[PDB]
């Protein structure tokens, strides 16, 4: 048993037609303090899968080293570690979660929410959940934290069930994944401004996209407001 | 001197091969199976007239359907029967059912192979595992200590068992009863026994569906002792 | 709940010249309840003395374990323990249990065999040596004792004499004490000889 | 729960009711509070279900393996003995039963032992266990002779455990009765106490404060 | 000689006598065939009996779905090597939800038998095996040997007279490659193959024994009347 | 359990000893025996928590019948009350305490003495002519501060048991359902059949 | 603190028929007041014949079925191949709950499956091992809305034959697939609009002698 | 491996004996003369040291005579070294006995304990035995005075007079010649001393040359003394019996 | 820990150091066991080589393993200890868990499985020790005797002796205990006893020990007076 220090707050993603999204902002906070601006929450293992963590960064930096010997592991031994037997997103999704659960059963838990986002050697869009209890679960968008009570609902309007995920475009799914963040910024006290996108396409591969910002906010209304109440000045 | 676990040149583990010859030292053993039931019999061999031969167990109850009869030095063979019954209850316990004969087998004798410098030696006793289950029917099978298990129609085990054997491959035959098979046994065993075959010096049992195992009175063997030395002045 | 206050019981001890004695109470309890008026709790080892307050079971434990020692001490080295290896091995004792203490007040009393320097000497529940030149106490009233032996005590008084100053001492000090009292022994010692005294005492 | 077992002249009368709660939730009305070891050893439940179920069905195993090791049926001392070690090497971890084991030998005779989960091992020829026991032990021992018919200590038995279940909250159901006798335990079948109540309160004139 | 006491013990032109000896009695046993194509692939076995009266020694075992293996010689340590084959594959299962690689299998394999080879007070495998499986990259078929050698092969037999099924799979090595989605005629040349390691006796109902894996067929195995169809 | 008494006259040991079993709101038994008897002059009467008092009692008494197989021959009452206080105060640094109070009544067969010895769970012994665990002292202990002489006979203990058993079925709030008593003397022990 | 336990919501259902057996459960996850996912899979194919569902904390729910499955797969292996019998798997699944006794699986597990002489058999397990077969069960948050609904429809408790007046009791006569697929259908709409963690979907597993059948029904989403 | 340079010592001879124990016993039999005699009013130890050297500090030497208890001595024949291992947990044992029940351990139970660690060395373990007997003289109020003697192979016997060590046939002999029922401790140290002269390889038998001691009652009322004689003490007793 | 195998099969399929225990009880001193109709008598020979003792405190030859079963034994003393020792605990736990003492077929199983473990373990040697352990079974009047060895292997037997000569009082024994009348009383249960005893002894005098066996822990041990009263009426009914 522990608590969490230094945490990485929300990591938002969604299933389109061709692949899949994930992003994630890029501060450590300590407490109510913003310690730390330049820190990358999205973790690409190969050319098919991003990890996106959110929680406590120490644990978060664990998981990272764990999965960089993941792929050295996998390499030992294996002709076709680039091809055929080259690392899933399934597996590396199932060995995180079998993790996850030893250490909340042994009461030390990694004090972390993480969304496993890829596509598999079929084609198939992946993405699932997994959590310091254990708990994990999918669906055609995942978030963690602050996301899941607001960018799951903005989310969930473009791909609400199954059959929506071949009606949406890569376009209109970073559109919204875009949006999120936004909101996310306007709502989330421990959030910033900076943040890193990941794209899993099944035809374009994996396209990682750092140092994007949030943009188009609207906030020229606050003139008018004044006072709290009957304050006309 | 040299390892316990040592291959000979041949290709086989010495420890292994010396403890059958110890087996063929051993008192006799015979065990037929039938679709009506599986009969084990045994030469109990008492080493001198003051012994109350009664006290002789060499055949013994693993579960109520499934029974043992042993050969060559029986001590070794109670650690294995205990392993047996502890393997036959604790399925029963995790799986509410009765356990399968062959896999009761294959327990006792992953064992067999446990040696090495674990216990220091293999044993020294061959065990005829008899029983019955609703998968397979009735089964009797030869458990070595080599870990190796074979099931057969009908095997004899002991110092008289090469010419048990050649007479079991001659009278066995697929539409056998059970009666037929208490009297087979009964005839094999005189042939081969050293002193004259009564209810005292050798030892009757059976397992049936219904009653499941029992070993026999000495009373009830007279009997078809009786039976036996009537049909054979028949003819 | 307090472990050293559940028996109850006092020790004291005093030097004198050419002489010590060492002093006890004989209540064991329950609490409030009087259980035993014959739980004597100064032991000896040859001619070292071992007084023990606290907890009763961990006075009888320690007494069995001091024999024990003391015991296998003789076999070894040929001759009996004196009061300062003895005080010694009782703070080695008691520290080794630093985690998990015997919750006891010990105090050793003797007078050395071949110097014939007396010696008395306290310790706390873990080990701690108190060596002092004048008098030691111990127990549930050791607050009154060290009262009536700071203003009592003179130094260099007579066996005879320092009887009735450690016996007065203990008395007075145990009668303002729920959970001592209930009669009392005292020891007067000299270099080859020992005196053993029980005090008439109000019984309650 | 409310449990019973008493000695008398023709063997053992064992009598349990059906209930399982989870706070005031109602679990289960059909669960079968008597264990049958052997064909001669009963043992009832009372308290944590699954502890009673996994040890006592356990118990089992392990007396037969006793006879298949000494030839001859364990003692009704001896189970009850394996049982009570067993639970207290688990003292103080928070295990909760409340056992009676039932059984007949040569020996012995008709013997009941009460099993607790603290530790408690007594020999005695009447006992209650359960939330609802004071309820039965009202009836039972205002009614209770050595010299009592199979019939009407059956209706004893019976009638203990429907004076708990209409009182006690956590016991009811129905009446599962059992009948120990020297050539072994009897069943005596699964009475609903929803048809048991009318039928007693008609016949037996009972009940009179209830409206029928 | 004076060098075969022990597995700890080189003799002076560097062979380890006691992993030799063990290897004897693969020889000793009796013969079994693995080969296969792109599609599917086969063993075949040649149970032995003790005597009329006994049953026929089983010799083909069951790994996972989709990998198995045969056996010829120690049918303990043929049991000891596919249990822990089994827990492999499961362990693969359960923590990564990937079927193990049949190539990664052989590894795990070859690692056991060596430790056995190089420390004082044990003693090597006394057992060969065929491990077959179909994976992500097609249809595998593995020769281990207990000095810790495993070797993927197109097909190969071991035991007793395995010499000859042996030459003919490599007179055949162009014909049964290329017999893909046909499991029975795979079989057949299996069956062919294996023919040519008899003397006296010949194929009976209950003496043969066959498995077999593919791209939509799980590791199953045929006995009895179930193989009277390929006599 | 509840009450637990003990008395040594002038050639004997009497130990009562209540027979009431209660858990919780019910009485489940009026006729416990809370002894065992150690060796054929040794008897140890105990009280304290359920399941720890005849755990411990029958441990003790394995022991003791071991010795006494060993050497052939009977521990003295001394001894005996050594080895049960040595393995109470064992006992009370453990992970879980045995939760038990006793007393050790015995005759010396050497001495020619009743010897009874007073020992709680934490391994506090106490030899006495009169003793009691738990909340029996209470009320015994004035009585037979009164009355005990150190001559009596065994009849005229068993009568100043009486008063002390009166006095508790008056002033004690249990129904403790009545005593056992058990008699150690040079022939041995005995029980009481009517009391 | 750590609190190593969580909710994950839900509700499943077991009923008996006379030749066959349906375990159903919804599709609906959550935590708290926010919804994880619409279709989350609950019950289970294991091989053999059966189904099983363990609903409540999920981890500790898809820890014991993967247990289970597993349990099933070294029963073919240890034992020839035979088939795991409905009350040889409840027995087992005990074993596996009680060895977690003093830090247990907080779920209600249920399987179902036939017996062998081919009726309808449904178990049913607390967190700690305690089993036992019954002809209906319901299990997880809204357990305490269908089983009364159960008693009554599938038991036909507290109902009588008209005329008789209390007498008579309603007979027990037995009820098909179709029959039984209504009740589970209306239990869970039922559910879902008085408990707010059952919703989104509702998933039926059907179990006969032929093999599993899966079924698939729309719930309210709110 | 390292099985070759095993010797096995806990193994038996075609013949049923146990190597180790019985060349052990060959070692002893070249160690000093021990005897014990138990009489009716107390207990003798004689013992002879091995060929000593005149600048030997005698007054402060102990080889044979070594005190386990107050109530409990033994008599040492073979390795010294090895004697003192079992000495030493020997006294522990006494100890242990006394702190448990409070009363001094009976001869034979101390004696018992130390037999079976000798026998655990005879039958596992892979070590040699214990190249070392005892002669066992003590008191206690069940049998009173006892002479015992163990061996290596952790077998002990009970006697009222014994020699281990050197030339115990022509000892044995001699004692079992002079020795009888209602003898006494004055008439008992002049036949062990007796004895000692007529056994002993040395020219003559010599104060320097003999360690003694004796358990009497003969202490103020009824209780026991160990007296372990000093060196002019030795000379005195051997003036007194007209050897010297 | 030691580890070595020294228990092991030979290619004639004996196990030497087994076999080469029992040689060790051949060189034992004699022990014989006799069972009457409603007695156990346990015979015990002492060698006479040893004078000089001290009768009272030598260990005696048969041992209470409880108060209704005794254990004798011949072959190496100072294992038979570590038998006993181990016997005399299990009897008391049989007591404290089972409510009852052990049955005597019980005990002797329990010692038998003893000695046998020594047989296959590591860095042991087998004990070299035979034991005859005599008794009745707790609320039963039917005598018992068993044997045990020290590869394991144990049997019920009416009369039956172990140790040095033993081969000359088992013919002894055969030709005079007669199965379908057994010594009725205790008297003629101990003449037989010591008539067998007095073919190997040598003499009747301290070399002769005997203990009776009775039902309901009746067990008593004869002096040297009662046991020379039986040597002297056996010779002058000899000299005829
Ligand atoms: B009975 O009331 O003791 C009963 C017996 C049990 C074998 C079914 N116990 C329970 O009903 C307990 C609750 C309880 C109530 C009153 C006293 C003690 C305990 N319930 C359970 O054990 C349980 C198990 N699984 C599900 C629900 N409840
Ligand atoms: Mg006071
Ligand atoms: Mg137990
Ligand atoms: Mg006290
Ligand atoms: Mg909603």
């Amino acid at each position: 048993t522990q608590q969490p220090i230094v945490t990485g707050t929300s990591v938002i993603s969604m299933k389109y037609d061709n692949g899949v999204i994930i992003a994630a902002d890029n501060l450590g906070s300590y407490g109510s303090l913003l310690r730390f601006n330049g820190v990358e929450r999205l973790i690409p293992v190969g050319d098919n899968t991003v990890v996106g963590i959110s929680g406590d960064i120490s644990d978060m930096q664990h998981i990272e080293r764990l999965l960089k010997d993941l792929v050295t592991e996998n390499a030992y031994d294996n002709p076709l570690a680039d091809a055929e037997e080259a690392l899933e997103p399934s597996y590396i999704f199932e060995y995180l979660a079998t993790v996850m659960y030893q250490r909340r059963s042994k009461m030390n838990p990694l004090w972390n929410a993480i969304i496993v986002a890829g596509v598999q050697s079929n084609g198939d869009q992946f993405l699932r959940y997994v959590n310091l209890l254990g708990v994990t679960y999918s669906s055609p968008t995942l978030a963690t934290g602050f996301g899941a009570h607001m960018a799951n609902p903005l989310l969930r309007k473009v791909v609400d069930r199954e059959s929506d995920i071949p009606k949406t475009t890569v376009q209109v799914a970073e559109e919204a994944i875009v949006n999120a963040m936004r909101v996310l910024y306007y709502r989330d006290a421990r959030s910033s401004r900076n943040f890193s996108l990941a794209i899993i396409d099944k035809n374009t591969g994996l396209t990682f996209k750092k140092n994007l910002q949030v943009e188009n906010m609207k906030w020229d209304f606050a003139k008018d407001i004044k006072g709290y109440g009957t304050q006309k000045i | 001197d040299r390892g316990v676990s040592t291959f000979s040149p041949e290709g086989r583990l010495f420890q292994v091969e010396y403890s059958l010859e110890a087996i063929k030292l051993g008192s006799t053993a015979i065990g037929i199976a039938t679709k009506e039931g599986v009969v084990l019999g045994v030469e109990k061999r008492a080493t001198s007239p003051l012994l109350e031969s009664d006290s002789i167990e060499k055949i013994v109850e693993i579960d109520r359907h499934i029974g043992c009869a042993m050969s060559g030095l029986t001590a070794d063979a109670r650690s294995m029967i205990e392993h047996a019954r502890t393997a036959a209850v604790t399925h029963n316990l995790y799986y509410d059912e009765d356990i399968n004969v062959e896999s009761l087998t294959q327990s006792v004798c992953d064992l067999a192979l446990r040696f090495g410098e674990l216990m220091s030696r293999p044993f020294g006793v061959a065990l005829l595992i008899a029983g019955h289950d609703a998968d397979d029917g009735y089964q009797l099978f030869h458990a070595e200590p080599s870990g190796t298990f074979y099931r057969y129609n009908a095997k004899a085990i002991g110092s008289g068992s090469e010419g048990a054997q050649a007479e079991l491959l001659n009278e066995w035959h697929s539409s056998l009863t059970l009666k037929e098979a208490e009297l087979l046994v009964l005839k094999i065993l005189k042939q081969v026994m050293e002193e004259k075959l009564d209810e005292n010096n050798a030892q009757l049992s059976c397992i049936t569906k219904q009653d499941g195992f029992k070993i026999y009175d000495n009373e009830k063997t007279a009997e078809l002792i009786k039976e036996l030395k009537e049909k054979e002045a028949a003819e | 709940s307090d472990p050293s206050s559940i028996n109850g019981g006092i020790v004291v001890a005093m030097t004198g010249k050419d002489c010590v004695a060492i002093a006890c109470d004989l209540r064991l309890g329950s609490q409030s309840l009087g259980v035993s008026n014959k739980f004597e709790k100064i032991f000896h080892y040859g001619h070292v003395f071992l007084g023990i307050t606290g907890l009763a079971t961990d006075v009888t434990t320690l007494n069995e374990m001091f024999r024990y020692k003391t015991n296998l001490y003789k076999l070894k080295e040929e001759r009996a323990i004196e009061p300062e290896t003895f005080t010694q091995l009782v703070s080695s004792s008691l520290y080794e249990r630093r985690f998990g203490p015997y919750f006891v007040g010990p105090v050793v009393a003797g007078i050395n065999s071949k110097s014939g320097k007396p010696f008395i000497a306290g310790f706390d529940l873990i080990g701690c040596i108190d060596e002092a030149k004048d008098f030691i106490v111990s127990g549930t009233a050791s607050d009154q004792l060290f009262g009536m032996c700071e203003s009592l005590y003179e130094p260099n008084l007579e066996p005879e004499d320092l009887f009735e100053t450690i016996s007065q001492a203990l008395l007075n000090a145990a009668d303002r004490d729920a959970l001592s009292g209930w009669g009392a022994v005292v020891y007067i010692i000299k270099k080859d000889e020992v005196v053993k005294r029980y005090l008439k005492m109000r019984q309650d | 729960t409310t449990t019973l077992a008493f000695r008398f002249q023709g063997g053992i009368i064992v009598a349990v009711d059906s209930r399982a709660t989870a706070g005031n939730w109602v679990a289960s009305q059909t669960v079968k509070k008597v264990i049958e070891i052997n064909p001669f050893l009963l043992g009832t439940i009372a308290g944590g279900a699954a502890d009673c179920q996994f040890w006592e069905t356990w118990l089992g195993s392990q007396c037969r393996l006793h006879e298949l090791r000494e030839k001859e049926r364990i003692s009704v001392a001896a189970a009850s003995k394996i049982l009570s070690n067993l639970v207290y090497q688990y003292k103080g971890a928070g295990l909760s039963m409340g056992t009676m084991i039932c059984g007949y030998t040569r020996k012995e005779g008709p013997t009941i032992y009460y099993v607790d989960s603290d530790g408690t091992r007594l020999k005695g020829d009447i006992f209650c266990v359960g939330s609802g026991q004071t309820f039965a032990y009202g009836v039972l021992d205002s009614n209770y002779k050595w010299d009592l018919s199979v019939e009407d200590a059956l209706y004893l038995g019976k009638r203990s455990i429907l004076a708990a279940a209409h009182r006690d909250a956590y016991s009811g159901g129905s009446v599962n009765l059992y009948h120990v006798t020297e050539d072994g335990w009897i069943y005596h079948g699964n009475h609903d106490v929803g048809e048991l109540f009318w039928k007693v309160k008609e016949e037996e004139g009972s009940f009179n404060n209830v409206i029928g | 000689n004076n060098y075969d006491g022990d597995t700890v013990t080189f003799s002076p032109t560097g062979r380890l006598f006691q992993v030799e000896y063990a290897l004897e009695a693969i020889k000793q046993g009796s013969v079994t065939v693995g080969l296969r194509s792109n599609t599917h692939a086969v063993l075949v076995a040649l149970k032995r009996n003790a005597d009329e009266l006994s049953s026929y020694q089983k010799k083909i075992i069951k790994c996972d779905e989709h990998m198995g293996l045969s056996l010829a010689g120690l049918a303990p340590d043929a049991r000891v090597l596919s249990n822990y084959l089994r827990q492999q594959c499961n362990y693969s299962s359960l923590v990564f939800n990937r079927k193990l690689a049949v190539e990664r299998a052989g590894h795990l394999l070859c690692d056991k038998a060596q430790k056995n080879t190089q420390s004082y007070g044990g003693r090597p495998y006394g057992v060969g095996l065929l491990i077959i499986g179909y994976d992500k990259s097609g249809a595998h078929l593995l020769e281990f040997q207990p000095s810790g050698n495993v070797t993927e092969l197109y097909g190969t037999a071991i035991g007793a007279r395995s010499q000859g099924a042996k030459t003919y799979l490599e007179r055949t090595l162009d014909t049964f490659i290329k017999i893909d989605g046909n499991p029975d005629e795979l079989i057949k040349a299996g069956v062919e193959a294996i023919s040519q390691s008899l003397r006296d006796e010949s194929l009976t109902v209950d003496n043969l024994s066959i498995a077999i894996v593919g791209k939509d067929t799980p590791f199953t195995i045929y006995d009895g009347e179930a193989v009277a169809k390929y006599i | 359990m509840d009450i637990i008494l003990g008395i040594r006259v002038q050639d004997s040991v009497i130990l009562a000893s209540s027979k009431a079993v209660t858990r919780g709101i019910s009485v489940l038994k009026d006729s416990d025996d809370k002894t065992r008897q150690l060796s054929p002059h040794t008897l140890m009467s105990f009280a304290g928590e359920a399941g720890d008092t005849v755990q411990f009692a029958e441990y003790i008494q394995a022991n003791i019948q071991l010795y006494s197989i060993r050497e052939d021959y009977e521990l003295s009452p001394q001894a005996v009350s050594s080895f049960v206080r040595q393995e109470l105060a064992k006992s009370i640094r453990s992970r879980r305490p045995y939760q038990v109070n006793v007393l050790i009544g015995g005759y010396d067969k050497k001495k020619n003495k009743p010897e009874l010895y007073q020992i709680d769970y934490l391994g506090t012994k106490v030899e006495l002519p009169y003793g009691a665990h738990g909340y029996s002292g209470f009320y015994t202990f004035s009585l037979l501060d009164h009355h005990y002489r150190p001559d009596m006979t065994t009849e005229e203990g068993l009568d100043l048991l009486k008063l002390c058993v009166q006095e508790l079925e008056k002033r004690m709030p249990m129904d403790f359902k009545g005593v056992i008593v058990k008699i150690v003397d040079k022939d041995g022990i005995r029980q009481v059949d009517d009391f | 603190q750590f609190n190593p336990y969580g909710d994950n919501g839900g509700t499943i259902l077991g009923i008996a028929g006379e030749d066959f057996a349906v375990l159903a459960g919804d599709t609906r996850n959550i935590t708290d007041y926010s919804i994880n996912s619409r279709y989350e899979p609950k019950v289970f194919d294991c091989g053999d014949n059966i189904v099983m569902s363990a609903n409540g904390f999920a981890a500790d729910g898809d820890a014991l079925v993967k247990r289970f499955k597993n349990s099933v797969k070294w029963y073919h292996f240890d034992h020839n191949d035979k088939k795991l019998s409905i009350n040889s798997a409840a027995r087992n699944i005990q074993h596996l709950l009680y060895g977690k006794r003093f830090f247990p699986y907080y779920v209600h597990t249920i399987i179902a499956g036939l017996d062998e002489d081919g009726k309808g058999a449904v178990y049913s397990f607390d967190p700690v091992g305690s089993y036992e077969r019954e002809q209906c069960r319901a299990g997880g948050a809204a357990a305490s809305l269908i089983m009364p609904f159960l008693d009554n429809q599938v038991n036909f408790k507290n109902q009588y034959e008209p005329g008789t007046n209390g007498k008579v009791k309603k007979p027990l006569k037995y009820l098909s697939v179709e029959e039984v697929i209504k009740l589970v259908r209306d239990s869970f709409t039922s559910a879902t609009e008085r408990h707010i963690q059952v919703g989104d979907g509702l998933e039926i597993l059907i179990v006969t002698k032929d093999g599993v059948r899966k079924e698939f029904y729309e719930l309210k989403r709110d | 491996g390292s099985r070759r340079y095993d010797s096995r010592t806990t193994i038996f001879s075609p013949e049923g004996r146990l190597y180790q124990v019985e060349y052990a016993l060959e070692s002893i039999s070249h160690a000093g003369t021990a005897i014990g005699i138990m009489a009716s009013d107390g207990i003798v130890l004689a013992a002879e040291r091995k060929v000593t050297s005149t600048l030997l500090e005698q007054d402060t030497s102990t080889e044979k005579l070594y005190k386990l208890n107050d109530k409990i001595a033994v008599a040492v024949a073979g390795l010294t070294a090895d004697a003192e291992i079992l000495i030493n947990t020997a006294r522990i044992h006494a100890q242990n006995y006394l702190k448990t029940y409070n009363e001094d351990i009976p001869v034979e139970i101390l004696v018992r304990r130390l037999s079976d660690i000798k026998q655990g060395y005879t039958q596992h373990g892979g070590l040699r035995p214990f190249g070392v007997s005892f002669i066992y003289a003590g008191y206690d109020d069940r049998y009173g005075y006892q002479l015992y003697t163990s061996n290596p192979s952790g077998n002990y016997t009970g006697w009222k007079a014994i020699s281990v060590g050197a030339n115990t046939s022509a000892a044995q002999t001699l004692l079992q010649m002079d020795y009888k029922d209602d003898m006494k401790v004055d008439d008992a140290i002049e036949l062990a001393l007796k004895t000692l002269s007529k056994t002993t390889d040395s020219s003559a038998l010599t104060y320097d040359r003999l360690e003694f001691a004796t358990i009497r009652k003969g202490a103020n009322d009824g209780e026991v003394y160990q007296k372990i004689f000093k060196p002019q003490e030795i000379k005195d007793i051997l003036v007194k019996t007209g050897i010297t | 820990g030691y580890d070595r195998a020294l228990s092991i099969f030979s290619p004639d399929g004996h196990i030497f150091q087994v076999e080469y225990a029992l040689e060790a009880v051949k060189r034992g001193t004699c022990a014989v066991g006799v069972k009457g109709k409603n007695c156990v008598v346990l015979g015990c020979e002492r060698r006479s080589t040893l004078k000089l003792q001290d009768t009272r405190i030598t260990p005696s030859k048969v041992s209470k393993i409880d108060s209704h079963v005794v254990l004798s034994f011949s072959g190496l003393n100072a294992d038979s200890r570590i038998l006993i020792e181990k016997a005399r605990v299990e009897a008391q736990s049989h007591r404290l868990t089972l409510e009852d003492p052990v049955t005597v077929e019980y005990l002797t199983r329990y010692v038998a499985g003893v000695q046998q473990r020594y047989t296959q373990s590591g860095g042991v040697r087998p004990f070299g020790v035979s034991t005859l352990i005599a008794g009745f079974d707790p609320r039963d009047d039917e005598p018992k005797l068993y044997q045990t060895e020290p590869s394991g292997i144990y049997s019920s037997w009416s009369a039956q002796t172990i140790g040095r000569n033993s081969k000359t009082v088992r013919e002894f024994l055969e030709k005079n205990y007669d199965r379908k009348e057994p010594p009725a009383t205790v008297e003629e249960c101990v003449k037989l006893t010591v008539r067998s005893l007095l073919e190997v002894v040598q003499t009747g005098a301290k070399n002769i020990e005997i203990t009776v066996v009775k039902p309901d822990s009746d067990i008593v041990a004869l002096s040297s007076e009662e046991i020379n009263q039986y040597v002297t009426q056996i010779e002058q009914e000899k000299q005829e």
